[PDB]
């Protein structure tokens, strides 16, 4: 006698829910499943729907920004396991010293005007910056084009500005490469 | 923001009591045997005296964590005999229901 | 007739590593509701036995956990309340599936527990003897 | 005290479960159950008896402030705190 | 003019719908999708059961609308992709026994709250017939006489039972460790064991 | 009238069906990329349309449970094995081989093997807290007469 | 007399919804537990955490929907998640409701970890039981 020990099977996290999901249908008689499923609540144009999800939105908005304003009403973590995107944001450096850290926190926080002024400081002091670093800077500036990221709170024509310090430091930069270009 | 500051002075008893657990518990599973010599014994001792008084586990009161009575306070679920019943009462809490039999 | 035209199935794959056994998973649902719990034994004997496996049910003895609290707020010792937390249980006995079924089954039958019953599921697990216990060393 | 053969079984037997294979005094077991055990201030029950009394309250202060949090209590207490400083009782100023 | 509540979606539905379309997933019971009249409440003297809006005892109950017997049909239906056959060679539990022996059971907790972990998950439990082992008189004789309390002289059943570790994956080695050495300790022989 | 995929072409590049598909992950990630999948997820992003889509985009990140749920799930106490977690008779090294600070290590270390809450780190912690102190204590030990140190 | 949790009749005009109408000794018997958990089943933890995350969700959606809970909230816990049943009257306009909706739930969502969702079932009216 020999028994067969069938091959194991293997699947995503997802893959129960998609089968089951594989299985239902949209609901004719049913607004998006966005919207509340109320008689008070379900939208009658379609200016309503637009309206009801831009409040939605505007609330989700609202709350993030209060949750990165105060952060620290909510880092008591109680989530097993933890949850990642549960927790509270961070936009602003810490690094004060002028150094390679303090620049690459800017860059990698996208926060322009105190990258630019900390690699100004940086060039001053003549302290060491890696090529990679100013290539980063260079392309955090080219694709925003000196534009502060828009925050929750504190067309027609060319977007570029003529002067900016983009080009600057293009001009003062040491050694360009492909990427740069 | 404690509701009185006997909940705040067991909050801090708490907190010192979770920071100087290891070491009371070292200090103590040394005196805690008759194998060391009694010298060693005596220095743990007057070692253990020397921490801080609300370092001491058993200063810890378990309060209702809703309106600080110290007594007539479920440990299942931390409240009051007073607030428990009123949560109860009104049917906020799964499961508890009046016992008749 | 807005139906889609084709439907993508989730991605399925086959692991050379041989399947988990097992003999038996012994699912203990706890609850406060008899009629939740009776619904729940139905739902899982229905998706047990659309699954093909082999399932028995059985009823353990509920438990009944009383405690009394003095009525009064000051002093009126003699006067108390009683309260009482009823947990029920219902034991779902599955035999003889794999490893695979045995996790889409539970899969499927946790995601849809409803909400006040909490569940224990234990899984008996079939295993041969390890290399080095064949002989000594 | 024991056969000699099951005492040497007991102490096999203890050191390959791990258990203390040497004589031991109740006295002495006590830093084994000591240390086996986690510290009463350790555990979760302890301390983190009380939810988060200041994350609670200044939460709730905050979205009042900003509008979002109708604190009826707190607004029956401002109102009543109106009322006694038109009435003419005001707290003293500290260390006059 | 004030804003007007629309009728229900009830009122468009069909009696040949596909209900569980309506219900996918779990979702608390909603009056204006619930095509039921269904009515809820102790009565009032010479009264009815509330209507089923704004009843907050039809809301109170864990209703199982998503998991209608043709939902349940259809979604086994799906799953039964991912299951696999049980091997036909073993249908009786005493083929069971004669090609696995060794037995492990492990506890898995499912409860309410954001943190899933629970100590109790860690427990292994480790059941073997000693007649299912390759052991002689002296050999079984002195393993039984190590694991003690351990073994059921009733069943000739050997349970080892590990929750030192902290993990699931940690017990069963500890367990699977502990019953190697067992083994192999039987087997030997030391100087002690001869004055009986 | 008659397949347009088929006739002249531009004739500018050559059959090369192989794209710039060298690995190049050893770069910093570039903002450029990065963003550029932002564009890709919005062409994709579309709201949820029932509950089961719902359950898979929590599922996906991180908010919902996977079932079927494993207790220990998001746990791994520290990439540790069983056998570190019992036998740690091997980190008593400096402690003599015998006498009563030996037997006193040894209570210790049953006691620590016996903990199923403390992680390895934790217990090699305590024992390395046991071999500051006696060696602080060496000069009492020596008047005891207890060998140490 | 027992004063907990019981309404007085007075002159039989004062409307009563369905819980309100019934004293504490009739819970188990016409009116289910308000809240749904497992913390209090036997052997299950946890049931401290769950009580004070009850109340502070109860007094959180009080004030946040000030004046537009018709009834008390339903709290139920199915794994990780935490679906909140509100009983709301129509007074206040379908932005604002749908403002609070995204608001609250993102905020409770991030404040206690888990995937919290609200349903708002909207009623003209508090509905009346019965009246004392």
């Amino acid at each position: 006698e020999e028994v067969v020990i069938p091959k194991k099977k293997t699947w995503d996290k997802v893959a129960v829910l998609q089968a089951l999901a594989s299985t239902v249908n949209r609901d004719t008689t049913a607004v998006p499943y966005v919207f509340q499923d109320d008689p008070y609540l379900m939208p009658a144009s379609s200016l309503e729907s637009r309206s009801f999800l831009l409040a939605k939105k505007s609330g989700e908005n609202v709350a993030k920004f209060i949750i990165n304003s105060y952060p620290k009403y909510f880092q008591k973590d109680i989530a097993e396991p933890h949850i990642p995107c549960l927790m509270p944001e961070y936009f602003e450096p810490q690094i004060k010293d002028i150094s390679e850290a303090a620049l690459k926190e800017r860059i990698e926080l996208r926060k322009v005007k105190a990258s630019v002024d900390m690699f100004d400081q940086l060039l001053q002091a003549g302290t060491t910056v890696s090529l990679e670093t100013t290539n980063s800077l260079l392309d955090l500036l080219c694709y925003y084009g000196d534009q502060e990221p828009s925050t929750d709170y504190h067309q027609f024509g060319v977007t570029w500005r003529a002067k900016n310090n983009a080009e600057r430091i293009f001009s003062l930069m040491p050694e360009k490469n492909e990427h740069s270009y | 923001h404690y509701v009185d500051w006997r909940m705040w002075r067991d909050v801090k008893r708490r907190k010192m009591a979770y920071e100087y657990a290891d070491e009371r518990l070292r200090i103590n599973s040394l005196r805690k045997n008759t194998i060391l010599p009694k010298i060693l014994q005596d220095v743990a001792d007057e070692e253990i005296a020397a921490l801080p008084r609300d370092s001491c586990p058993v200063r810890i009161r378990n309060r209702c964590v809703m309106t600080s009575r110290p007594r007539g306070v479920k440990r299942r679920w931390r409240l009051s005999r007073i607030v428990f019943r009123h949560l109860a009462d009104h049917g906020q809490l799964s499961g508890i229901q009046r016992a008749t039999w | 007739v807005d139906v889609p035209k084709d439907l993508t199935k989730p991605v399925v794959t086959i692991s050379d590593e041989p399947d988990i056994l097992y003999k038996r998973l012994s699912v203990l649902v706890k609850g406060h509701d008899k009629a939740v719990l009776d619904s729940y034994e139905y739902f899982a004997v229905l998706a047990a036995k659309e699954l093909g496996i082999s399932i028995k049910v059985h009823e353990p003895p509920r438990k009944i956990e009383r405690f009394t609290l003095l009525q009064s707020v000051h002093i009126y010792k003699k006067h108390r309340v009683q309260y009482e937390m009823r947990t029920l249980y219902r034991c779902l006995e599955l035999e003889h599936l794999t490893g695979s079924t045995a996790d889409v089954y539970l899969e499927y039958i946790q995601r849809n527990l409803p909400e006040g019953v909490a569940m224990e599921v234990t899984k008996t697990q079939l295993e041969q003897l390890p290399e080095h216990i064949k002989e000594p060393i | 005290s024991l056969s000699e053969y099951a005492f040497r079984m007991s102490r096999l037997s203890a050191r390959l479960f791990g258990e203390v294979t040497r004589p031991t005094n109740s006295k002495s077991m006590k830093v084994v159950k000591l240390f086996s055990e986690l510290p009463l201030a350790k555990k979760k029950e302890t301390y983190d008896w009380y939810p988060n009394h200041h994350t609670y309250a200044e939460l709730m202060q905050t979205l009042r402030f900003l509008g979002l949090y109708r604190d009826e209590h707190q607004d029956f207490m401002d109102e009543q705190k109106r009322l006694k400083k038109l009435r003419g009782k005001e707290k003293p100023k500290k260390g006059e | 003019p004030r804003r007007k509540a629309l009728p229900p979606r009830t009122e468009k539905m069909a009696v040949d719908q596909d209900w569980p379309s309506v219900y996918p997933v779990a979702a608390p019971f909603k009056p204006s999708a619930v095509p039921l009249p269904v009515r809820m409440g102790y009565p009032v003297k010479k009264g009815v059961p509330m209507a089923k809006e704004g009843n907050l005892e039809l809301l109170k109950i864990p209703n199982f609308l998503h998991l209608t017997p043709v939902a349940i049909k259809k979604h086994c239906e799906a799953l039964k992709d991912f299951c696999t056959e049980w091997p036909a060679a073993l249908d009786s539990d005493e083929k069971c026994e004669k090609h696995f022996p060794i037995e492990i059971d492990s506890t898995d907790y499912v409860s309410s709250g954001p943190s899933v972990r629970n100590p109790r998950a860690r427990v292994v439990v480790l059941r073997v017939k000693l007649s299912s082992l390759n052991l002689d008189d002296h050999a079984k004789k002195k393993l039984i006489k190590l694991v003690g309390e351990r073994y059921c002289k009733t069943t000739d059943v050997l349970t080892i039972k590990t929750d030192r570790c902290p993990l699931r994956r940690q017990n069963y080695d500890y367990a699977v460790y502990l019953l190697t050495v067992l083994y192999h300790e039987s087997w030997n022989t030391e100087e002690w064991e001869k004055s009986k | 009238r008659k397949n347009i995929f088929t006739g002249k072409r531009l004739n500018i590049f050559d059959m090369m069906a192989v794209t710039k598909e060298a690995p190049e992950t050893d770069t910093s990630p570039s903002l450029w990329d990065v963003e550029f999948a932002k564009q890709l997820a919005t062409v994709n992003e579309q709201p949820l349309q029932n509950g089961f889509e719902e359950l898979i985009q929590w599922t996906k990140e991180g908010k919902l449970w996977e079932f079927p749920i494993n207790n220990e799930a998001g746990f791994d106490d520290d990439g540790s094995e069983f056998h570190e977690h019992i036998f740690l008779e091997k980190h008593l090294e400096s402690f003599p081989k015998q006498g009563p600070i030996r037997h006193f290590m040894e209570l210790v270390t049953c006691g620590l093997s016996k903990n199923p809450y403390l992680s390895v780190k934790q217990k090699v912690e305590h024992i390395e807290w046991f071999r500051n102190y006696f060696n602080e204590k060496k000069d009492i030990l020596k008047e005891s007469n207890i060998q140490f140190n | 007399k027992n004063r907990a949790a019981r309404v007085r009749v007075s002159k039989g005009d004062k409307p009563v919804t369905y819980e309100e109408a019934h004293a504490p000794h009739y819970i188990a018997h016409r009116k289910g537990w308000l809240s749904l958990h497992t913390g209090n089943l036997d052997g299950e933890d946890h049931a401290a955490e769950r009580t004070v995350e009850d109340v502070f969700l109860r007094k959180f959606m009080w004030g946040t929907f000030p004046g537009c809970l018709a009834d008390q909230l339903v709290l139920k816990r199915r794994g990780n998640q935490l679906e909140i049943c509100a009983v709301v009257l129509r007074q206040l306009s379908p932005h604002k409701y749908y403002f609070l909706v995204g608001y609250s739930e993102t905020l409770l969502s991030y404040f206690y970890k888990c995937p919290v969702r609200l349903h708002l079932q909207t009623v003209p009216s508090k509905v009346v039981y019965k009246y004392l």
